[PDB]
Parts: structure tokens; C-alpha cells; sequence
DNA sequence: TTTTTTTTTTTTTTTTTTTTTTTTT
């Protein structure tokens, strides 16, 4: 059936507790299996990362996850790489907002 | 005779006014179409290659025809195809499939999708 | 007394106290159900901006009364959802004047902010990117004759006039005037005595390096009592009509751009190139097919000659031009490609430069790749399709033995910059929101 | 309730309109 997976920034977390979301960030710090992300929202999100994750040595990232019951933390389902070792985060913020404005194209 | 940026959720919502006729999306013929999604499953057959494909809006099958090992599970892909429904099942026939340039294109595409839709609609 | 900002349809009793910052012409229209007249106007207060529009009977009652840069009290109008395609302002709402709408002029303008000009020095205009607003001041050097033309898109005869504007930078720049303002221009007093002219919201065009045009919301003022026009006034009369100037360039389309971004439907729907004069445009399109047969031809290995070469009696390659034979024919692209977008599909031709980047390969390297196998040759071509490009193109007519055809020719083809392309669209979608 | 943003300017290069994924799930 595949539920649409919303593309979100840091402040949409609340609306999707328990759900699978999709989220794009600049990676800040990697403490063991925890990742610190910069949102397009300019807010920050905490992501509980899969054992097999070499995310550290990468810049922008796209996490498909589960919002967890707290308000702002995250189980990683899958993770996509971007940058280099120049994603436009302002564009992303806008794609987030416009996708939110058009459920008929981006959802049920 | 057009090439419409679409989301997968658009694809599934498109109408086929019964018989076996051409699908419509927004009161407009839906011929050749394009989109960006991630590769989730890959099955290979002697004839074709069917990829299981999702863009956050839904998932669809796309099979291309043998007569591209670069592409891999969990990698973004540009798709250029045509909507076929065999026996209620909906799928895209891709002559063209490519790994996405930079992530920014993923973004770009969603917008190209909204904008095209807006212009057929108003 | 509400601030502009606090206006909603949720609130019926209200009065704003705003200064008109721009006024429309009276625009008529003829169609199927209706026929009449509208006019609009842009308001300013401390709190913000809002457009306001009068239809038919409010044009009579209010067009005369509301003049630009004066501060009015407005009361008992309707607040509607903004039609953002027909406006510059970011406001969610606008105002429509009804048959109860009260308007009186306040002789109290001191609460109400004044239109702050952000002037650009003429010699700095090249730092501002095309299709963008701008406020500009300067001495009118001279002005051109009234030109009336039919445009190829509207198909509605345009009155037009050009002006030359100069300042301290010693750079001169063309500025186009449209419509009534064009015609009644010399009716404006002190217009031959080298007036200083002040422009708000002017479009920056790249025809002639940089150039200027007006919009419905634009504003020129003749000889304003603003310090700046006085500085210029003091500058010009003392050493200006003395020294010589710089014309920018790199007849007239002043304020015009040198190839508008059109959809494929537009290029055809406007009959671009169907005429003597080549038209230029920009298309964002995807390469759907490349024509295999006759993709390349053998060329003069000579310098700066690409005249086709042919195999004589001695199995050599002769150019008719430079009058010589070679053992090696220079491969060059006579590309024929089919590009699509959401509005339609269209054929482009490209030569050696652009086609090479379209197939990421010189023609020779492609030729060498075809001598090995057709599988690795069609493969290269297939793999060229399904890529998006910004296309700089020209549309011109061809005499193929008395018969005519339109050929669209790619002058430059860059690959789409998604970050930027994206942003642009962000702006366009916001318009329907 | 009701309607829009205008103009303009050039290579040297083959022939003259082209076939996009073709068939199983
Ligand atoms: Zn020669």
C-alpha cells in the first residue's frame, strides 16, 4: 500500500509521532550511534543511527525514520548520502512547505 | 504530445476512463512522463529488469527492457517512461533510467511537479 | 484606524490611512460574459503594504481622487484574497472598493512612512541581474521618437518611447516608456531643459549590456525636490553637458532581455521565427531522442574551415573551400535532437560545440566508438537522453528549395542548475498560493 | 463576481525532417 512518507523539517516532528518521515540535514556531530542534524527549519534533530552507518564522513544526509515518542528524536530506517567530501537547504525548506501545501500530489 | 513531471501518487491517481484507453491526469492526456524516486527492490528477468520504486509519495514498479549496474538499492533515480496498467496493476515502461545528479534535483523535481500541475489546472 | 496589516475579511468596520505608492491606468477588457473597467493602486503604512482595486463605478468615483504619493483615509471596502499572479506585494489579501467605500485625504502624513528610494548609480546597474525591480535617478539627456509596434505575443500594437538617463558615473543608459506615459511625455513641462527624472520600480534589462523598462506599477517623477536631484542638478549644469558619456551596449528594445524563458508551447504558440527576424528564447527541456542517422559529417581538417569534405578519385578528402585534400576528415556534429517539456515537444539542431557536451564526446571519439560496435554506439546516444538542459536558442526561417521551414538552433546549452531552477519555481508556485 | 506587464539582437557547419521502451507482468 505504501503510505506516503512526509518530507519534513525539525518542527513537523510533532505531527508525526510514531509515523515514518523523511528528513534532510547537514550532519553536525556523530556520538557513537547518535547523529546530530541541521534541518532546513534551522532547528536541530537527533537521530538514533543503525550500527552499520559511516555517516560521519558525509555532509548532507536524507534520513527515512520513525519519529519517536518524546518530540524530537528519531530511529533511522534508511539513510541517503548527498554533498561531497552543496545541497540547497533553503530550497529544501521551501520544498517541505510546498509539499505540505499540496497533499493531492504528495500524500493520501 | 508531452512529457509531464509527475509524482508516483499522481501516477496512481490518474484516471483511465474505463476501456483500455489513455490515462488522464488533470483533464489532460498522460503520455510520456518523468519522475525521481529511490530504488528499493531490483528483480532481473531475462527479458526485462523490474525495479521497485518509491518517492515518498507512494511506490510503483518500473521495468526497462533488455535487447545499468551503476544504479543500486537506496539510490535516487530519474525515470523517463509511460504508464501502463496490465490487469489493474500499474507500472511504468522505462526506456530511460538514470542516477540523480545531486540531491537538489530530487527537490527540483517535486517543484516541477507542482508547477506543471498548477498550469494544467489553474 | 487599523494598520493595513490587521485588515482581514473577519472584520468589517475599519479604516486605513495609507499613502498610494503606485497607480494603474484604467484598464478595460472585452470578453464572453463581461465588459468594463478596473483600476488598482498600492497602499503603504507603518505596518505594511496592500493592493486595492476599483471596478467600473469606483473608477469614476475614485480614479480622479486617488493620486500617487498622497495619503488617504479609506473606509468601508471589501477585503479579498490576493490574486498574486496580478501583483508584486506579498500580502495574503487585497482590497476591493464597493459602493459604500469612503475616501478622504488626510492632511496628516507624518505617521505614514514615505517611499524610501534605494537608488542605483547608473554605473552600478551591471551589478543588478536582469528581470528585477530597481529605483533609479538621473538627468534626462535626450529622448527618442514615439514608436508604435505590434508585439508577436500579445498581437496588440504598442506605443513606445526611449529615454537616455545619465548621472555622476558618466554612464548613459536607455529607459523605455510605455503607453500613455510614452505619448503624453513631451506634454510634461521642463522636459527639454535637461530634467532630472526619478524612477521607482523599474525593470533591469540586458539589451545593450544593461537597460531599463517600466511596469504598470513603475513611477517616474519630473524634477523632484529631493536633495539628490539637486546634487545632480548642480553637477550637470556645471560639468555634465560638458564631458562625454558611455552608452552601455554589449533602433531599440531598451529594458528588453535577449532571450526570454519560454515553454515549448509558447515558442510555437507565438510563432517564433516564422518571420524574417530571428527570435531568441530560453527553454528548459529534457533530451528525449537524438537522431542517429546523419549525426555527423566529415569536415575540412583545415583551420577555421568546416566546409564538408568528400572522397575524390584518389580516395582522399577534399574541401572545395581551402582547395586541398587530406587523409583525415575532421568529424563535426550536425546534431538533431528532440526535446520535451510539460507543455509539448520540439526539435532542436546543435553544432559541434553543444552537441559534444550533449553526448559528452567529440564526434571523432563517437565515430571511433561506432567502428567497434553499434551496441556501444547507440548506448552512448541513449545515455545522452534523459538529461535536462537550459537551452539558449534562435528561431529562423529556411529556404529548402523554395519551401520554408522553421528550424530552432541551440546557441548555448548549459545543464540545469537545480538549486537555482528550484528557487525560481518556488517563486512561481508561491504565486498561486 | 469581474484582468496583463509588452520591445530588441545574427554562423559558415548537412540535409531538409527526423522516431522515443516495444510485449511481459
Ligand atoms: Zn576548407
Amino acid at each position: 500500500m505504501e503510505k506516503p512518507t512526509p518530507l519534513i523539517n525539525s518542527s513537523m516532528l510533532g505531527q508525526y509521532v510514531g509515523q515514518t518521515v523523511r528528513i534532510v540535514g547537514k550532519v553536525h556531530k556523530v556520538t557513537g550511534n547518535t547523529l546530530l542534524m541541521q534541518t532546513s527549519d534551522l532547528g536541530n534533530v537527533e537521530i538514533a543511527m543503525t550500527p552499520d552507518s559511516d555517516v560521519s564522513s558525509s555532509t548532507f544526509v536524507e534520513v527515512t525514520g520513525k519519529v519517536s515518542d518524546a518530540g524530537s528524536s528519531f530511529q533511522a530506517n534508511q539513510i541517503r548520502e548527498f554533498t561531497t567530501v552543496d545541497v540547497d537547504l533553503t530550497l529544501v525548506e521551501n520544498v517541505v512547505q510546498i509539499s505540505a501545501a499540496f497533499p493531492n500530489l504528495f500524500s493520501d | 504530445n508531452t512529457l509531464r513531471p509527475v509524482t508516483i501518487r499522481q501516477i496512481l491517481n490518474a484516471e483511465q476512463p474505463h476501456p483500455d484507453a489513455e490515462f488522464i491526469l488533470d483533464g489532460a492526456e498522460l503520455g510520456q512522463l518523468t519522475f525521481v524516486a529511490v530504488v528499493r527492490n531490483i528483480s532481473r528477468n531475462a527479458t526485462n529488469v523490474a525495479y521497485s520504486v518509491e518517492d515518498g509519495t507512494g511506490q510503483i514498479e518500473v521495468r526497462q527492457w533488455l535487447d545499468a549496474s551503476e544504479i543500486r538499492n537506496n539510490v535516487y533515480v530519474r525515470v523517463l517512461g509511460t504508464l501502463k496498467s496490465f490487469q489493474n496493476r500499474r507500472s511504468i515502461s522505462s526506456g530511460h533510467m538514470r542516477p540523480v545528479i545531486d540531491y537538489n534535483e530530487v527537490m527540483f523535481h517535486r517543484l516541477e511537479a507542482v508547477h506543471a500541475h498548477l498550469q494544467v489546472t489553474r | 484606524i487599523y494598520p493595513i496589516e490587521g485588515l482581514s475579511p473577519y472584520q468589517n468596520r475599519w479604516t486605513i490611512k495609507a499613502r498610494v505608492t503606485s497607480k494603474s491606468d484604467i484598464r478595460h477588457w472585452s470578453n464572453q460574459r463581461g465588459e468594463g473597467k478596473l483600476f488598482s493602486v498600492n497602499l503603504l503604512d507603518d505596518s505594511g503594504e496592500i493592493k486595492a482595486t476599483g471596478f467600473n463605478d469606483a473608477v469614476d468615483r475614485f480614479y480622479p481622487l486617488l493620486q500617487e504619493n498622497h495619503v488617504y483615509l479609506i473606509s468601508k471596502a471589501r477585503v479579498n484574497i490576493a490574486k498574486k499572479q496580478f501583483s508584486n506585494l506579498q500580502n495574503e489579501y487585497e482590497i476591493t472598493f464597493e459602493n459604500s467605500t469612503e475616501i478622504e485625504e488626510c492632511t496628516d502624513a507624518t505617521d505614514v512612512p514615505e517611499v524610501k528610494y534605494e537608488f542605483v548609480r547608473i554605473n552600478e546597474l551591471e551589478s543588478v541581474e536582469a528581470n528585477q525591480q530597481c529605483d533609479v535617478i538621473g538627468i534626462l539627456d535626450s529622448y527618442g521618437e514615439l514608436s508604435e509596434i505590434v508585439s508577436k505575443a500579445s498581437q496588440r500594437p504598442v506605443q513606445k518611447r526611449e529615454l537616455t538617463l545619465v548621472d555622476q558615473g558618466n554612464r548613459s543608459v536607455k529607459l523605455t516608456l510605455w503607453g500613455k506615459t510614452a505619448e503624453t511625455f513631451p506634454t510634461n513641462a521642463g522636459v527639454d531643459e535637461k530634467p532630472v527624472l526619478a524612477f521607482k520600480g523599474v525593470k533591469v534589462g540586458d539589451f545593450g549590456g544593461r537597460s531599463l523598462s517600466m511596469f504598470s506599477s513603475s513611477t517616474m517623477l519630473i524634477n523632484p525636490d529631493i536633495t539628490e536631484s539637486h546634487v545632480l542638478r548642480g553637477w550637470y549644469d556645471n560639468d555634465g553637458a560638458h564631458a562625454q558619456f558611455q552608452p552601455y551596449t554589449n533602433g531599440g528594445g531598451a529594458g528588453a532581455n535577449m532571450a526570454e524563458r519560454r515553454t515549448i508551447v509558447q515558442v510555437k504558440d507565438e510563432n517564433l521565427g516564422m518571420s524574417e527576424k530571428p527570435d531568441y528564447f530560453n527553454v528548459r527541456a529534457t533530451v528525449v531522442y537524438i537522431k542517429q542517422e546523419n549525426l555527423y559529417y566529415t569536415a575540412c581538417a583545415s583551420e577555421g574551415c568546416n566546409k564538408k569534405v568528400n572522397l575524390d578519385h584518389e580516395n582522399n578528402w577534399r574541401c572545395e573551400k581551402c582547395d586541398r585534400s587530406y587523409a583525415t576528415p575532421e568529424y563535426r556534429y550536425i546534431l538533431s535532437t528532440n526535446v520535451a517539456d510539460a507543455t509539448g515537444q520540439m526539435w532542436l539542431s546543435g553544432f559541434n560545440e553543444d552537441a559534444t557536451q550533449l553526448i559528452g564526446m567529440s564526434a571523432g571519439e563517437l565515430h571511433k566508438l561506432r567502428e567497434e560496435s553499434e551496441s556501444e554506439f547507440s548506448a552512448a546516444l541513449h545515455r545522452a537522453a534523459n538529461r535536462m538542459y537550459m537551452f539558449n536558442c534562435r528561431a529562423k526561417m529556411d529556404t529548402f528549395n523554395d519551401t520554408a521551414r522553421v528550424r530552432y538552433t541551440i546557441s548555448r546549452a548549459a545543464p540545469v542548475d537545480f538549486a537555482k531552477a528550484g528557487m525560481e519555481l518556488v517563486d512561481a508556485i508561491r504565486a498561486y498560493m
